[PDB]
RNA sequence: UGGGAGAGGGUGGUGGAAUUCCCGGAGUAGCGGUGAAAUGCGCAGAUACCGGGAGGAACGCCGAUGGCGAAGGCAGCCACCUGGUCCACCCGUGACGCUGAGGCGCGAAAGCGUGGGGAGCAAACCGGAUUAGAUACCCGGGUAGUCCACGCCCUAAACGAUGCGCGCUAGGUCUCUGGGUCUCCUGGGGGCCGAAGCUAACGCGUUAAGCGCGCCGCCUGGGGAGUACGGCCGCAAGGC
């Protein structure tokens, strides 16, 4: 807000992987403050991304995450009388947030019926470079590229 | 770095003294202000008037291109 | 084909144009914000000018250009960036001189310039 | 008598920068313009670039919080013709002074007449936008006019909103231009802060709006109205 830069909340590490990054992904799945249900679905996905592909879920998950991180985004700023889509770098804190949110949102677009499955399948295709989350990243990345001419309007 | 200092006894009214005068022009050709020339009020006018005279005579430039 | 030549930059508030000529002064190739692909106000931007000087250098190199002398005219906001693009292009930049035309109180300007 | 400073004024010459148009070379896909656009211009070769030619207008740096003039106002450079003014010397004249109803001249810009000139700019006008509309503001065009000569007009926030001359009433500081012995002193201009005093306050204050004398002009609630009638001036617009 106005006064001072607020403090970032560090999440209590997950009990299956001891990972602060995994905890975040969990919370974005959490509807209605029902974390336990969100815990299953994600861990269930760890089960699924093991069966349909014999390797470490944490390795699947984390690599999938990196492939969704946008390095450049466009933030609107109506200078003069027109709305300019100013290109901006994305801080790692936001790169994390946007990748995770999109990753879960991309999951909820898929046609597979169980939540456990979708999370797996998106995380599966994400590390392999596909999936709606990576589609959104590439989009937002080209938009900032397209508007490279407004580099001098950056804050 | 006042130019009036860096020269001996010299004539302001002398419009043919190209070597003295050329010191009073900027690298871009413009006549230098008092804050750079160190001349008093009265001297400046005599200087300016003769510098212009010389420019007509081909001894001094009216303008020079700015090199970097 | 010419090794040494000239690099003229006409950069105004609305656009930046770059023309590469031979030492005699005959243009060899040229570019601008429109040539790079931009329209409207985007032509005046520094990034536009950057692309302009490059496409002007790229085409120039293809005809044997190696050395250039950069002549600058206009006080646009894309000016200095054009200079940057020519140096980092692969061209020699043996000199850079600003030669913007300034009258000695010649003609009366338009209304917007008084 | 001797000296100085200055865009004071008039006439004739003349120098470069830039804009425009035209000719040549070279070159290609756009240029221009805006908040963003469009009108517009461009493959019938534009823009941008180099060379040449033509023409008009204004004089960048110097340039200043500067200088000059009674005001309007005056700025590249040269020469001629010409006004005002300041200093020093303390030589000449012997009150020859000050103001000034009428009168006379001068009087920015726009405007008018006759004839030139016409690059840029630009009332009117055309177009493109904006907008509810946009007879505007912004953009592309554009005719008078802006320039010269001669003759008219005679208005204004023609302002310091402060009539002219003179004497007297602390100083401090910046500046221009003279003269001394040049530390500085002494004149004449240009600002700032201020003694006393003034003033309704704001502010003025040796450049008075202080204290005094002389002369002229002017005011007497707001509107109606700088209108009407009359008169004088003007080609008219219109002015008094
Ligand atoms: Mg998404
Ligand atoms: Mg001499
Ligand atoms: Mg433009
Ligand atoms: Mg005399
Ligand atoms: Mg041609
Ligand atoms: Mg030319
Ligand atoms: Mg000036
Ligand atoms: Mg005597
Ligand atoms: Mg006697
Ligand atoms: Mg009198
Ligand atoms: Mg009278
Ligand atoms: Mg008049
Ligand atoms: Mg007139
Ligand atoms: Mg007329
Ligand atoms: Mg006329
Ligand atoms: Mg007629
Ligand atoms: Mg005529
Ligand atoms: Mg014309
Ligand atoms: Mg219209
Ligand atoms: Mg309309
Ligand atoms: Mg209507
Ligand atoms: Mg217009
Ligand atoms: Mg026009
Ligand atoms: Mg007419
Ligand atoms: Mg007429
Ligand atoms: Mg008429
Ligand atoms: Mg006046
Ligand atoms: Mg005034
Ligand atoms: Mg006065
Ligand atoms: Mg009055
Ligand atoms: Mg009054
Ligand atoms: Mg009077
Ligand atoms: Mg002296
Ligand atoms: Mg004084
Ligand atoms: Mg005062
Ligand atoms: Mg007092
Ligand atoms: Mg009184
Ligand atoms: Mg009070
Ligand atoms: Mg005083
Ligand atoms: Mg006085
Ligand atoms: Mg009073
Ligand atoms: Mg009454
Ligand atoms: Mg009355
Ligand atoms: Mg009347
Ligand atoms: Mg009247
Ligand atoms: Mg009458
Ligand atoms: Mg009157």
């Amino acid at each position: 807000a106005r006064r001072r830069r607020a403090e970032v909340r560090q999440l209590q590490p997950d009990l299956v992987y001891g990972d602060v990054l995994v905890t975040a992904f969990i919370n974005k799945i959490m509807r209605d403050g029902k974390k336990n249900l969100a815990a299953r679905i994600f861990y269930d996905a760890c089960k699924i991304i093991q069966e349909k592909t014999g390797q470490e879920p944490l390795k699947v998950f984390k690599q999938a995450v990196e492939n969704v991180k946008p390095r450049m985004e466009v933030r609107s700023r109506r200078v003069g009388g027109a709305n300019y889509q100013v290109p901006m770098e994305v801080s790692p804190r936001r790169q994390q947030s946007l990748a995770l949110r999109w990753l879960v949102q991309a999951a909820n677009q898929r046609p597979e019926r169980r939540a456990a499955v979708r999370i797996a399948h998106e995380l599966m295709d994400a590390a392999e470079g596909k999936g709606g989350a990576v589609k959104k990243k590439e989009d937002v990345e080209r938009m900032a590229e397209a508007n490279r001419a407004y580099a001098h309007y950056r804050w | 770095a006042k130019v009036k200092a860096t020269l001996g006894e010299f004539d302001l009214r002398d419009y043919r003294n190209v070597e003295v005068l050329k010191r009073f022009l900027s690298e871009t050709g413009k006549i230098l202000p008092r804050r750079r020339t160190g001349l008093s009020a009265k001297e400046q006018r005599i200087l300016a008037k003769t510098i212009k005279r010389a420019r007509i005579l081909g001894l001094l430039p009216f303008t020079e291109k700015l090199v970097r | 084909q010419v090794a040494s030549g000239r690099a003229y930059i006409h950069a105004s508030y609305n656009n930046t144009i770059v023309t590469i000529t031979d030492p005699d002064g005959n243009p060899i190739t040229w570019s601008s914000g429109g040539v790079i692909g931009y329209k409207g106000s985007r032509k005046g931007t520094p990034y536009a000018a950057q692309l302009a000087a490059l496409d002007a250098a790229k085409k120039a190199m293809a005809y044997g250009m190696q050395s250039v002398d950069v002549i600058v005219r206009g006080t646009g906001a894309g000016r200095e960036q054009a200079i940057r693009a020519l140096q980092a292009s692969g061209l020699q930049v043996k000199s850079i001189v600003d030669d913007t035309p300034v009258p000695h109180n010649g003609c009366r300007p338009k209304k917007k310039f008084r």
